[PDB]
């Protein structure tokens, strides 16, 4: 008689879940997905292989070594999948864990399924709502951000890169979706700016809201970050879906060709 | 969508005058197969129009002038929009098509100040170094600089169309008459001379600057075939670690 | 390429159609009605249909003020039965999943070869005018059943 | 074969108790198409199992340890079996799946004198150097260096799962609680923690050291995916005329 075997599908539904059921119903109150329903949303149907699932952040300071602060899969959820049949690989920042905050292990997944995504050859997918760094985590945070930015500097023009902001995404988080080759937003809900509302009016004495400072409509309107901007999630993942059918799988690959009639 | 489809509706999509615009978006979606067309970055720097098509049901690039807004001028917010498309669409063997219909640069002390010479030479450098195939169609004009910043068959372009409406000119004509018939003060019949003589594709033509003046209800049928046989293209250039992007 | 301008009259064309008696006259208006093509402008040729299979029309009932007291408030369009209803939403759920369909029909890579997905069964949510409808389409070739 | 065959009979194949043994070939069997295995070496260092076997019909090389004899400690007669027909399956582009249950090397003096040192640098050299798609699957136990030497996912590996009786440690509770707890003089508290916390497969999970814990009836369709997307796989090196195997 063991409890591991117990304790697998233990932290499996904890990982499933994430950070809780009152702050799923807090997401889907702001009016967006969780990041499980939004992969299920992009790949195929029964074509989701999940990476380090039952992978937990090493800080041990300020209180974070606590049992009720230990979540497997840390804010991200990373795999691969395939749309129309062809692979992809999958990262989506879980806001529901901290904010999305990346920490150590967060900066870890993410980078390994770079890495096996560059090795293989195939393009690379992140849905992005995430606070920022971890402060608690210290400069490991910003070595992830390093390593992450290294990433995808070396993967720049060898495997395609595509990022959809569905969050407020403050701080280093934002140097990542500009690295990639396209930058997609939804309205609404999703923001972009290094410095949040409260900084720019307590140090340049201004008043300004988070829509205006950092929206899809000043992104894609007078900014020229984001790419394209779309209605609400549901639809966002529709039009990804139908973009990513334009693109090859990697620079050794000629422009797809599809049926014409 | 056959290849060989004819588009009859762009035989009279340019107007007549030189003063009235047009929507190159209605081009776009009369050539590309099944009037499908992924426009990026459709609500910022609206005189420039990229996006994602498909020809033949190969994906391709698409970059055009605007004349719509700003009467088709490039200022650097387009500039920067078609460079870095053009930059991808080459880093990913995506064949690029060029729609140019062009007045030149928008002037101002604004644009100057804003450094308008680096982002130009951001665009004139994106379509420059391109090895995937480039094809060019120009629809009415194409002044200045901005000619050769659109994809000329200078820039090792594989195509160039002229419609029987363009017009490859160094500037304007008011401008020409005045820098060259400077103390003539007979104007009336200059006018006519040079609107006669240089205010037509007839000069860039003569010299092989542009491979022929097709008809537009042949467009789309022009550009398949070229597509068809530049899938081959494969050119070399002198080594390098990376070039000095005029960022 | 032709273009409707404000200083001449908005008339488009004038269809016409022959037949033996007056149903294949009629029966020849649908079809030749059906199988008219306009992009670009807005025409009327809804108006036309509704009024062609009008039964007072077949009837033969009509009088100068046909239009004015069959639509008391105006046009409203097609009021489509249910079975018209039923054969719309197969029709358009069987066009939504031909094309994604195609949207799968790839050029062989020889470097990354495609494992086309092996739905059997496409359920979808479709919303017509206030209403929702599940459907379950199946594809066995160039045959749909809905 | 079809590619998504459940295998429900290696539910229960590992016993319970650690000190119970298994037959690998069994595991081996289940898991490839049709099972049909051509072994090499059955009768020669049978505490290793090497062979060739396809799965969706690609040709693929399977090295696995044996804990029916010698409880499946490697030593050098193994190691140099290992390390030959990995070495061979690396060189003409045939992908490896390996089965991981071993304990490490055992001891001994004849085994000091012949060499082990060097006949286990010959196997992990074997592993470390091959640049083919590698799939490990962890059945029971990993100790210590042995662990390194059995294509851990630290050298190079690709994909590496574990069975939920899956263990990794540096070696057994009983060590390791004498190494570290002397002064405590009490094992009624370690044991049970070091038990409790260390003999289960989620510190390498934790860590991110294995991919996944997938039931054991679902090996075979996981496998065969992995072998699909891992096709394509490529991986650069610095120059060299060769190296210096250890032999
Ligand atoms: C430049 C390189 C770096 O180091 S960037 C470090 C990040 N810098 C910052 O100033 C963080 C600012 N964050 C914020 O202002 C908000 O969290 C933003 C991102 C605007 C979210 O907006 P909103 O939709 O209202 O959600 P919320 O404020 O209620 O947040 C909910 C929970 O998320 C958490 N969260 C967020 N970010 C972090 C973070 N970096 N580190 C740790 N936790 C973070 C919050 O603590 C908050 O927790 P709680 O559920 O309210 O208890
Ligand atoms: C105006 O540009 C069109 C002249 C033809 C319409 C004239 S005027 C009104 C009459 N009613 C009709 O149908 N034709 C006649």
């Amino acid at each position: 008689a063991t409890s591991v075997n117990e304790r697998i599908e233990n932290k499996r539904r904890t990982a499933l879940l994430g950070g809780g059921q009152r702050r799923i119903d807090a997401q889907h109150k702001r009016g967006k997905l969780t990041a499980r329903e939004r992969i299920s949303l992009l790949l195929d149907p029964g074509s989701f292989v999940e990476s380090d699932m039952f992978v937990e952040h090493r800080c041990a300071d300020f209180g974070m070594a606590a049992d009720k602060n230990k979540f497997p899969g840390d804010s991200v959820v990373t795999g691969r999948g395939r749309i129309n049949g062809r692979l992809v690989y999958v990262f989506s920042q879980d806001f529901t864990v901290f904010g999305g905050s990346l920490s150590g292990a967060h900066a870890q997944k993410i980078c390994k399924i770079m890495d096996q995504a560059i090795t293989v050859g195939a393009p690379v997918i992140g849905l992005n709502d995430s606070g920022g760094a971890r402060i608690q985590e210290g400069v490991e945070s910003l070595a992830g951000y390093a390593d992450i930015f290294l990433r995808n500097v070396t993967a720049s023009g060898v495997i395609p890169q595509i990022s959809l902001i569905m969050g407020p995404c403050a701080g280093g988080a934002v140097y990542s979706p500009a690295l990639t080759d396209f930058t997609f937003m939804v309205k609404d809900t999703s923001y972009l700016f290094i410095t949040g509302p409260d900084v720019v009016k307590s140090v340049t004495n201004e008043d300004v809201t988070q829509e205006e400072l950092g929206g899809a409509k000043t992104h894609t309107t007078m900014s020229g970050v984001a790419h394209r901007a779309f209605e609400n999630d549901v639809d966002a993942l529709c039009n990804l879906r139908d973009f990513f059918n334009y693109l090859p799988l990697s620079s050794q690959d000629p422009a797809p060709v599809r049926e014409c009639h | 969508d056959p290849s060989d489809r004819l588009v009859p509706e762009l035989d009279t999509i340019v107007p007549l005058e030189s003063t009235k615009a047009y929507n190159m978006v209605d081009i776009i979606h009369s050539v590309v197969d099944e009037r499908e067309f992924f426009e990026i970055m459709p609500n910022y720097a609206k005189n420039i129009i990229v996006g994602f098509a498909r020809m033949n049901g190969r994906t391709v690039g698409i970059v055009g002038n605007q004349p719509k807004v700003a009467s088709g001028c490039l200022d650097i917010n387009s500039s920067v929009k078609g460079a870095r498309f053009v930059r991808f669409c080459d880093a990913f063997n995506i064949p690029l098509i060029t729609f140019v219909d062009v007045p030149g640069f928008l002037p101002g002390t604004a644009q100057e100040y804003g450094g308008i010479i680096r982002h130009g030479a951001k665009l004139l450098y994106a379509f420059a170094e391109a090895t995937v195939p480039k094809v060019t169609v120009i629809t009415r004009k194409a002044y200045g600089g901005a000619y050769d910043v659109m994809s000329s068959k200078h820039l090792c372009g594989d195509t160039n169309y002229a419609w029987p409406t363009a017009e490859i000119a160094v500037m304007g004509a008011k401008g020409a008459v005045e820098i060259i018939f400077k103390g003539h003060e007979n104007v009336e019949a200059a006018q006519a001379e040079y609107i006669e003589k240089f205010a037509n594709p007839f000069p860039a033509a003569v010299r092989g600057f542009v491979d022929d003046i097709i008809q537009p209800s042949s467009t789309r049928a022009r550009i398949c075939c070229d597509l068809d046989v530049l899938a081959s293209k494969k050119v070399q250039r002198p080594w390098r670690k990376h070039a000095n992007i005029p960022l | 390429g032709s273009d409707i301008s404000i200083y001449y009259d908005p008339m488009i064309s004038k269809l016409i159609t022959y037949g033996s008696d007056r149903t294949e006259a009629l029966k020849r208006m649908a079809d030749a009605l059906d199988n008219y093509v306009i992009r670009g402008v807005t025409h009327n040729i809804a108006l036309l249909r509704e009024v062609i299979i009008n039964s007072r029309f077949v009837k033969g009932d009509i009088s100068t003020k046909f239009l004015s007291d069959v639509y008391p408030d105006g046009f409203k369009g097609h009021m489509l039965t249910k079975s018209e209803k039923n054969q719309l939403l197969a029709i358009a759920s069987s066009l939504f999943v031909a094309f994604q369909l195609r949207a799968q029909h790839f050029q062989e890579n020889s470097r990354m070869p495609v494992i086309k997905p092996d739905i059997a069964n496409w359920e979808l949510s479709v919303k017509l005018h206030d209403k929702v409808h599940t459907v379950v389409a199946s594809n066995n070739g160039s045959v749909f059943s809905v």
